[PDB]
């Protein structure tokens, strides 16, 4: 992994937003994302 | 200065013009090839973010409906005013509301994608956040490059246009999008303004709560200064909890344990800001 | 998979025969560079432009067997050649028929790149002495969408990746301007011999100004420089990306090999030189 | 990875001064005496 040559990054920009002590923070992470999109009031 | 106005123009161009940007997204996970198409038809936006290599992941927007498609998954639609992560948040920002707590500073003009661009920096006034450097096309006013920088000048992420075009009239591919038989809108609670006994005593200048929910109970309070966002989560501490500080590119995760409560900050903030916020939450 | 060789020849032909524009990035440890390559054919004569997209406006153009180099601040000149070097990976301008006797063309399958279904092909020298190439070519236009240069043990040395492109049976207008443009001014037995050369390499030239010989196998090239002086002259090895520079001393002679060869391979050549 | 303009770009005109010298000649030589 030389970030530079990896063309298919983990969790690309077009990845679908997931709906549903480490795995608890993996859930707090994708809940933050879910929220960002449910509240994009531009 | 003229900057603040240039940024409003860049934002306006992004929602008004018909165009296609073929760009790359660079971070520590790699270099991603993407394409973003935007247009307006019958008084509403049309947009598509397409993953160019590998699985045909794709996001489509028709009015306030955001549909997500991924090979081997049931498509689904949500409501939103644009496709998040299709362009940096900076581009979907209302610079007017930001001006009170951000400085817009000029670095000059330079060439990007064979275009002369105005180079502008967007940095919080109370030095508590990540900053942005934006290169915009002097003609179309569209973003050609956008760098998200951490507090020590290092780049967390870069948006870079490799090719693009602006069309006076709508392409046929967007025209079909309007007719597209898009997946059904899903329902998810939106607008909860939950009541909690704990309160974030300190918050950087500009943030405000845009949601409050009690979504194994977790009490989340989402904030945004119009550009950056993060959630403050509180649940009852357990036998083996611990202070934590993880960093996934631009997203921070800071777990602070105090008074039997497990505090966790998640979002686009320098680790130090996230912790200072966590230790200023007053319980009861 | 003999189809592999046929596919590679198709990609070469397409790169030579079509009118098209490729918007690509070039990636190495030194960074990510935004570039644009335009190609066309007017009256059976190739026209092409390689333009640096960000920063200084450096460009290289081609017309017939003439290659012009532009770069603000410096001064324009022209060389003779059939194609612009480093405008696309060497793999594109190579004659697969010639190197078929010492290279294997292996199909890796098909996959999506730049929103196109591509044939994936590995180009490897049978003797295992060189870097290998992996090509992703568009099944429709036959043009290369991605090209990776790899080290003998899988380390990616460099990447060519198309981000956007168009194919036009019709000639661009700016290429018509290049068609009428006035381009800038235009600009050997040795003592020792390399006893060991990877299968397929042949000398193509010689010169001096030190004793230097240029080699090429139709895809990769390297120079073996020999001078007999020694201030601090010492044994060293460096790799500026795909470019290797192996230096060694012996018999009061410094041996410097420069080029597209894995370090081990270069070192072997330096040692197997039989001095006169 | 974030280096927008790599030194020694693709569209550049064709003690540590001995190597960098043999390096520039290699580039000229593969262009002057190219192939096909
Ligand atoms: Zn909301
Ligand atoms: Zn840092
Ligand atoms: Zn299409």
């Amino acid at each position: 992994e030389t970030p530079v040559f990896n063309t298919l990054p983990m969790m690309g920009k077009a990845s679908p937003v997931s709906l549903g002590q480490r795995r608890r923070i993996n859930a707090m992470l994708q809940d933050y994302e879910l929220q960002r999109r449910l509240h994009s009031e531009q | 200065p003229a900057s603040g106005a240039l940024l409003q123009q860049m934002n306006l161009a992004s929602q008004s013009l018909n165009y296609e940007l073929s760009f790359i997204s660079i971070n520590k996970q790699g270099v991603e090839s993407l394409r973003y198409r935007h247009a307006r038809l019958d008084n509403r936006p049309l947009a598509q973010l397409l993953q160019m290599d590998g699985p045909r992941r794709e996001v489509v927007q028709r009015g306030n409906e955001i549909s997500y498609f991924e090979p081997g998954l049931e498509p689904f639609t949500l409501n939103g005013d644009y496709i998040v992560d299709s362009l940096p948040s900076l581009i979907y920002t209302d610079f007017k509301r930001l001006s009170p707590y951000y400085d817009f500073i000029s670095v000059g003009r330079t060439r990007i994608a064979d275009r002369l661009c105005e180079v502008i920096r967007v940095v919080a006034r109370d030095g508590t956040r990540y900053s942005y450097i934006v290169w915009m096309d002097t003609e179309s006013k569209l973003p050609m490059r956008v760098d998200l920088l951490d507090r020590d000048g290092e780049t967390l992420e870069q948006f870079r246009v490799i090719a693009f075009n602006v069309n006076q009239d709508i392409s046929s591919s967007m025209q079909t999008l309007a007719k597209a038989n898009l997946p059904p809108l899903l329902s998810v609670p939106v607008g909860e303004k939950a009541k909690f006994s704990w309160t974030p005593t300190w918050l950087p200048q500009g943030f405000s709560e845009v949601s409050s929910s009690r979504r194994m109970p977790i009490e989340s309070r989402l904030y945004s200064d119009g550009l950056f966002s993060f959630s403050v989560n509180v649940n009852r501490a357990t036998p083996s909890s611990t202070d934590q500080m993880l960093r996934t590119g631009r997203r921070t995760v800071s777990t602070s344990v105090r008074d039997n409560a497990e505090i966790t900050i998640v979002g686009e903030l320098p680790p130090q800001t996230a912790k200072r916020i966590a230790e200023n939450i007053k319980f009861g």
